[PDB]
Order: C-alpha cells, then structure tokens, then sequence
C-alpha cells in the first residue's frame, strides 16, 4: 500500500503570504491525487482533485502541481479564514490513503486578553461542589498563563484549562480555566481571584469576587 | 439541501456490536459509490469501505470479516454493521460520497464518534455561567454553560437553537482526574440588552441520549 507524506508537519504565515506545501507519493501514482481542507470539529472538505483541477466554488488562489510522486498545494494570498490542517490522498492503487496532514496557522497582531470570572452557579452548590470559571477572550499569540488564588494565596492541583482553536475571522484565541473545590472548602474563604500574564499586557491582570 | 448526517456513534464494549447510519438527501444512494472513512489520533484519516451503485462492497484490511457496509433504498439510509469492536476501532466515522468510483470523496457528512471501552457512559451536569459585573468589559458581557462530568465524547452545544453563532467558544473538552469530561461554552452580547434578549444553550450529549435547555439569567 501507497505511504503518503506531507511537509512541513505545519508553518505559520501572515496574511497576504503565498504558501507552499508539498505531499509524497511512495511510488508513481500518476495524478491521481487530491487535496483535502479540514478545520477542527468539521469535516474534510476536497479542494483540488486530480493534482490541479479546483473543486467547484474553491477560490482561484488555490492551486496545485505535480506528477508522479511529487505535488504541491499553494495558497497565494493567505486568508484568516484558510486556517485548517490539509490531506492529500492517492487513489492509484487499493486501497486509497491519505497523508497525515499540515497545519497551516495565521499571525497577527499582538492582542492582550479579556478577561472574565464567575462565581459558582447555586444549582451547584446545593450539589455540595464549587466551580470557579475564568475565561480569556480573544488574544494573540496563544502563549498564556492564569494562576488562581484564594484570599490571597496561589493554588496548585485544583485547576483544568483549556485554549479554543485558532479563529478563522480575527485569528486570535480564547481560554477557559476552572477552579474546582468542595463546598465545604469554598465556604472557607472570601476572595476568589484569578490572576492572568499575557504578552499583551505589561503587568498581569487580576480579576476577582468576593462570596 | 444536499447533505449527509451520521448516527448511531457512542460507547461499545470490546467484541460488542454497533450499527452506524448515515441519511443522505439530494441524491440517491442506489446510483452513487458510497464509502465509510474513519479519523483517530495516530492514524488519521482512514479508508473503511465503499458499496459501488451495482453493488460491489469493499473493504480495508483491518475490518475485513467484522464490518458490513449496507443500503435500504426506501430510506435513502447507508449502513455500517460493526462487529467485535477492538479498542483500536475508537475513531470518528463518516459517510462520504463519490463519482468514477474512482475515489475522491467529493462530499461527507458531519462524522459520528465510536468510542471502545469498558466504562458506563454518565449524563451531564448543566450550569449557568451568568452574566454579572465581573463578566462585563467595555459594553460587552460574557455568560456561558458549564458542562460537567459526562462520558464518553462528545458533547454538543447550540444557542437559542441555532439562531446565536456570532461570538460563540464552546471549549475543547478536559479530562477531570475521575475519568470524566468536562466542558465550558461561551457568548459575548451586548450589555445594554440583557433585560431584553434570552440566551439559551442547548446541550446534547447523544451517547446517553441526554437533551438540556438551560436558559443562563444575569446576576
């Protein structure tokens, strides 16, 4: 069976930026080959079929190359909403494979985080568990630390984050922390803060409650 | 108007049995070459098997003598038979169409999870994340749902029933040290509106069969 390969593994480009990638074939396959787009929680989607033929309604500043055992995809002028991982896949011989994929990311601006913080629901509590949620909204790059701390003191081995995907229309990223105690614990103190770094921002934000 | 949708994904055992549908409308699947392709961590995206228009199946290596691929033309409904499932079958399945039988896969659908483990599937917790003055910057406010303590994958979540997408995070999932997921969901809104408009977010989590609409009320 066919092993197909791609390079890079991903890159990062700004927009405007034309972008090269290139896909293997083990053996000669011809040009039977096509190009697959896929951003995260979606499905594949064909792009170019055939080495070079645009699939119908893909923009004209997509195109592709390539005989044999080497192809290329390139997109000439880089757009936010071209964010996504690309497949290429063989079909000469059975069964048909596909690459493993390059991610393509975007830069832009340096954009600090808003920052928000919620308080355990009731609904919750009544349950007998608290948590503390703290969301960053729409910063670049996607380097970020929150650091939780209760009346005062930094916590360690409470806490879970997680940052979204890129965005494919501002290019930023999102992230959201929760701060997870016991209601008997929760009730033992007064002030829940979270603390957030970020190299948008000089000195790191604090964004706290009391209850 | 012209679409595929998967079902029947969810938690199996090991050596248990699923069946997968996928429903297709504006076509036919009698006179078109079908085929179910698999994504997993590791091995990416993955050839399964594909049912010609006459009706040749096919199928890869590693599901040979356990998959069946199947069509009911009445209900325009393609099938995958899943037999003695292996830890390794965990994976996204999709349905996708071709031409020429010679594979492209020119459209697919949304994908359904299969996850193999031994563990019970567990129904999530629904709260609200409300909006307060400690959620609001600038005019705008932050309010969310949070999704605590299901399993296995995935977890969906819509607002106001679709209608709200503009500023919507609905957060990768995290993997809590008890073995469960849990999951955040957010929207930024005007402030000056919250009196006047509901936000709603509607949770699905289909391996459990389990529907929540929990309006989210500021505080």
């Amino acid at each position: 069976e066919i092993v197909m390969t791609q390079s890079p593994s991903s890159l990062s480009a700004s927009v405007g930026d034309s972008v090269t990638i290139t896909c293997q074939a083990s053996q000669d396959i011809s040009n039977y080959l096509n190009w697959y787009q896929q951003k995260p929680g979606k499905a594949p989607k064909l792009l170019i079929y055939d080495a070079s033929n645009l699939e119908t309604g893909v923009p004209s500043r997509f195109s592709g190359g390539g005989s044999g055992t080497d192809f290329t995809l390139t997109i000439t002028s880089l757009q936010p909403e071209d964010i996504a991982t690309y497949y290429c896949q063989q079909y000469d011989n059975f069964p048909p494979t596909f690459g493993p994929g390059t991610k393509v990311d975007i830069k832009r601006t340096v954009a600090a985080p808003s920052v928000f913080i919620f308080p355990p629901s009731d609904e919750q509590l009544k349950s007998g568990t608290a948590s503390v949620v703290c969301l960053l909204n729409n910063f670049y790059p996607r380097e970020a630390k929150v650091q939780w701390k209760v009346d005062n003191a930094l916590q360690s081995g409470n806490s879970q984050e997680s940052v979204t995907e890129q965005d494919s229309a501002d290019s930023t990223y999102s992230l959201s922390s929760t701060l997870t105690l016991s209601a008997a614990d929760y009730a033992a103190h007064a002030v829940y803060a979270c603390e957030v770094t970020h190299q948008g921002l000089s000195s790191p934000v604090t964004k706290s409650f009391n209850r | 108007q012209v679409q595929l949708v998967e079902s029947g994904g969810g938690l199996v055992k090991p050596g248990g049995s699923l069946r997968l549908s996928c429903a297709a409308s504006g076509f036919t699947v009698g006179s078109n070459y079908m085929s179910w392709v698999r994504q997993a961590p590791g091995k990416g995206l993955e050839w399964v098997s594909v049912i010609y228009s006459g009706g040749s199946t096919y199928y890869a290596d590693s599901v040979k003598g356990r998959f069946t691929i199947s069509r009911d033309n009445s209900k325009n409904t393609l099938y995958l038979q899943m037999n003695s499932l292996r830890a390794e079958d965990t994976a996204v399945y999709y349905c996708a169409r071709g031409s020429s039988g010679a594979w492209y896969f020119d459209l697919w659908g949304r994908g359904t999870l299969v996850t193999v483990s031994s563990a019970s599937t567990k129904g999530p917790s629904v709260f609200p994340l409300a909006p307060s003055s400690k959620s609001t910057s600038g005019g705008t406010a932050a309010l969310g749902c949070l999704v605590k303590d299901y399993f296995p994958e995935p977890v969906t979540v819509s607002w106001n029933s679709g209608a709200l997408t503009s500023g919507v995070h609905t957060f990768p999932a995290v993997l809590q040290s008890s073995g469960l997921y849990s999951l955040s969901s957010v929207v930024t809104v005007p402030s000056s509106s919250l009196g006047t408009q509901t936000y709603i977010c509607n949770v699905n989590h289909k391996p459990s069969n389990t529907k929540v609409d929990k309006k989210v009320e500021p505080a």
